[PDB]
């Protein structure tokens, strides 16, 4: 339903549905590294384990379950090669806090995207808007996005799907709760 | 066999010149280029992408809380919701946008900007706003009736959720450029109160975007003052050792 | 509209290294690894302005043009008689990745036929050579969301690819009875630039060259 | 009839600046803002002959060609032995309006990639570069019947436009044990000249550069 | 009636008539800065106040009311960008004595035009001659005369209309008096 | 590859010469010229004014 | 007769360059080449041998 096709281009229907995240009035955001997630869980994971080279392009679907009395705005942005940095330290981020798996991570400085850039200019990336008064879903298609025809899924993440609440969720009762569901479907399913 | 004479300015290193160079490592074939999706050949199409503005101009606001302005049930009729000075190369709402960051790399800019506002309240929230634009020569209005004298648009966000207004063509260099600002303002006033059902939240938020049109131009590239030369970064002698 | 093209936006010659080294005949064993030669790995993160300008696209493909401008100053010691500054010849050797970098001024690596070298004098127009695109991938990776090695110890953000190479400059002349101070100034200018996937600019001044850490 | 064209009438190379600066190693903090470098804002009212010749048309549009001829004289002190005049390299940087002008010889502004620079030696043919037409308006305003700023304090006759830029020249070499006197001679020659609205000539010799006051 | 069209070219009929000036046997001259005058008085003035950019070209008409027994010659000259200087001082002229409004100013050194040039060579500018034995009127049309397509009327004067008596007015009785009337009509009346 | 020899009077600065110069700040487009009314191309038409 | 100016990087010895050289001992005819059986023009066919 009115998907965003990233950069102008167009390259099996498994749609691995991740566990829903809890959107509160104090949430900062969530992110998933696409090759890091979606593996070791399904047939895509077993193929990624059995092969050194894999092909992708993905298909992201994000859904929100909210009533007509809920308000808030969500920015769904896919960042290519989102190399994130640490905070108040010169050491590099480690494997444990870079590779979060299917659980994913949470932003601690969403205003700078944990990189030092600006969240305001994040719209330059392929993105969609979720305003809980006009729409409650967003679909993004992604390209290959690599400098080389081959890469190693276990060591390099191609895309980073980020969901950041620009406008905090609100209702008359301050116990608001809206679940967000993310579904990822690899495309062309090539593994060699 | 060919009689020649040297010209003035021969054997000088000019940092901005286009001369063919001797190819070190010839007969070496570089890796053939393939199609990487998404390619920018001109910086103009970068600034034609909408970016969030820091509408909330209060100095107390920091972080994500300065990206939105709050319309409360006690905001009261006839109150200046926000004021946006229209000066790209100036600290303010447009300082941290894509158009501002790219324009800070140049000296002369000219073109028309487009501004979009999105209402992010409940589905049943209703109300009206007055969006006023003032030409570069003038003063920002303070009250509703003097705001209504100039060009304005009444935005009923009960039905519409987004409004777009186009700033007319403007040449920033002529208008001052260290004439030794006031290039224009965009203001918002509350025509009515904000009406929300009891179950919904009594506070709604507004966000704004800015982008350049296809007539935007930039000239005389300079050095951006955004980030200063750090005396020395952490790992700097590794390249030399 | 031609001024705001990516080629004109990025193809500006910028100073990338301004190291200087001593030349005098060190009879004693002191000041190791910089006795008479200067070594610099070709990167772009050294200078904040160029680093921020380059860190606007995810992928880049360009050829680097190197100009080496060198000046000699009278040794700030000994006799002050301005006998003159002798015409010292210099050797600049480009060492691509996967090759051996010299460790001393008189190592045999300076005579290797595989590494391309440029011999120039102190009283000539500055030396100039252009390094081609030398990556195994189709483009350079300004940002790399991955680990270099297959072991977990591999550093984050460092791509085993790229790494254009090293630049080594030395004084060919055998030590004169009087030493001198040599300042080497090298300028890099990208050419035939291609860019992909533009990125938001960088606020929050850099805290390191290896990574993208911030102080928020 | 070709000799009396406007292009031939105005396109004559004329000396526009003849400043000289000292070079010696000033250990003490003295002679500020002119320790080792020379700065000059590009204008045409400095010399009376060229100013009067130009002040015959209301509007002009031309490209300025700059030739920098520099000579070094033996430091008029210390030992008189003619050891020679060392080959000092110089840097001439053109700073267009809206950019930052260096304040000292060792400021970081000399390394900016935005400002175009020319490196030349003392024993080479004089450096030469041509500055294009760099006004936001369609032509330069020799006369301006208006005030610059929107405040009443704004000076009369000064146009915020025009103001071609600044020219900065320095000695790249680090201070030799013996100082020297450097004389910088810069010549400007307009090219591709277009003129509008001729004016009566000027009697009553000039009393200032900023304005057109007279002593009648 | 036989107008002078300035430089060869050709680009509403309000004809704001200024107050008449008194031409005596000892008069030196009068000048008006065209954008400086003609504003804050009429609809052109209100438009100039309401707009930062304005378009012009003007139309000057000068009339003299003299009998057949009067003698004298008048030089009516329009000077583009007449930047005037001060006398016996290095300071620049001020706003108060540059912007005289609709009242206008008077020359104190008409032989040098308050600039340091020559009044003899002032005929190089668009000009007309008023000899009180052949004609008593002069009409001058003016072009845009600006380096930029836009300018600020409140800060920059485009034209300077100068009226200088080369031959002093004379009659048998030394109480001579001839009034001079100046009418200015803006052209194309563009304000944006 | 081309054999050349320097001529007398090489590397001299002649103040009256017409030689192309290296354009500082290339790829910079100057402001396009518009029609300003009244243009003098030859000084002869100036002296033909009384 | 031809006005020229020297470029940066002039009079430098680059070890990897393809420039014609002055032939020492010109007008000397080398021994004409005959057909020697077995000729390698590309190193690739060398590595294609088991």
């Amino acid at each position: 339903a009115n998907y965003c096709c990233a950069y102008g281009e167009w390259p099996t229907d498994r749609f691995y549905t991740l566990r829903s995240v809890k959107w509160e009035a104090t949430s900062t955001g969530w992110w998933w590294k696409l090759p890091d997630a979606l593996n070791n869980i399904g047939m895509f994971g077993q193929n990624v384990q059995h092969h050194y080279l894999y092909r992708s392009g993905f298909l992201i679907h994000v859904q929100c379950n909210a009533t007509k009395f809920h308000q808030g705005a969500l920015l769904v942005v896919a960042i290519p090669e989102h190399q994130r940095g640490a905070h108040n330290t010169t050491t590099s981020p480690g494997f444990d806090d870079i590779m979060k798996g299917e659980a994913g991570g949470t932003f601690n400085h969403p205003y700078v995207l944990d990189d030092g850039t600006s969240l305001a200019c994040a719209t330059i990336f392929p993105h969609q808007w979720i305003n809980l008064r006009t729409n409650n879903s967003a679909t993004i298609v992604l390209p290959w996005m690599n400098a080389a025809p081959m890469d190693f899924p276990l060591r390099h993440n191609q895309w980073t799907l980020a969901i950041i609440p620009v406008v905090p969720l609100g209702t008359r009762t301050m116990s608001s709760m809206v679940p967000i569901t993310v579904s990822i479907a690899p495309m062309c399913c090539e593994f060699n | 066999g060919v009689p020649t004479y040297l010209l003035p300015g021969s054997g000088q290193f000019l940092t901005t010149d286009d001369h063919s160079s001797a190819p070190v490592l010839p007969c070496f074939n570089p890796t053939p280029e393939m199609h990487i999706p998404g390619q920018v050949r001109n910086m103009l199409e970068v600034v034609q992408v909408e970016s969030m503005m820091e509408i909330n101009n209060t100095e107390s606001a920091v972080g994500m809380e300065r990206l939105k302005v709050d319309i409360s049930a006690l905001t009261d009729v006839d109150q200046l919701l926000f004021n946006i000075p229209l000066d790209i190369q100036l600290d303010g709402p447009l300082r941290n946008t894509l158009v501002g960051n790219i324009s800070r790399y140049y000296t002369h800019w000219s073109g028309s900007l487009e501004m979009t506002f999105m209402f992010c309240g409940s589905f049943m929230a209703t109300g009206k706003l007055i969006l006023c634009y003032t030409p570069p020569g003038g003063s920002c209005p303070t009250t509703r009736e003097t705001a209504m004298l100039g060009t304005h648009i009444v935005w009923d966000f009960g039905l519409q959720s987004s409004i777009t207004l186009i700033i007319p063509w403007i040449s920033g260099s002529h208008y001052r450029m260290f004439n030794n600002a006031n290039v224009g303002y965009v203001t918002c006033f509350m025509q009515t109160n904000l009406i929300v059902p009891s179950e919904s939240s009594d506070t709604c938020s507004l966000i704004g975007f800015i982008a350049a049109k296809d007539d935007f131009s930039l000239r005389l590239m300079r050095d951006s003052p955004d980030i200063g030369q750090i005396d020395h970064l952490h790992g700097a002698e590794a390249a030399y050792q | 509209v031609s001024e705001t093209l990516v080629e004109n936006f990025l193809s500006r010659a910028a100073l990338v290294s301004k190291r200087s080294f001593e030349y005098k005949d060190h009879t004693s064993s002191t000041a190791q690894t910089d006795k008479n030669f200067f070594k610099w790995t070709i990167n772009t993160r050294s200078f904040v302005q160029l680093r921020r300008k380059l860190e606007l696209f995810t992928y880049l493909r360009f050829d680097a043009e190197i100009t080496i401008l060198t000046t000699v100053a009278v040794n700030g010691s000994n006799n002050n008689t301005y006998v003159g500054l002798p015409d010292l010849t210099l050797q600049a050797m480009f060492v691509p990745t996967g090759a051996l970098t010299p460790e001393k001024q008189d190592s045999f690596h300076w005579q290797s036929g595989s590494n391309a070298s440029v011999f120039f004098k102190i009283s000539d127009p500055p030396a100039r050579m252009t390094i081609p695109f030398m990556c195994i991938n189709s483009a350079y990776s300004v940002f790399y969301d991955g680990f270099a090695g297959f072991e977990k110890t591999g550093l984050y953000g460092i791509n085993p690819a790229d790494t254009i190479g090293n630049l080594c400059v030395r004084i060919v002349n055998e030590h004169q009875p009087v030493g001198f101070t040599v300042t080497v100034r090298v300028y890099m200018k990208p050419k035939h630039i291609k860019a992909w996937a533009p990125r938001p600019p960088r606020t929050l001044p850099y805290m390191s060259i290896a990574n993208a850490n911030y102080k928020g």
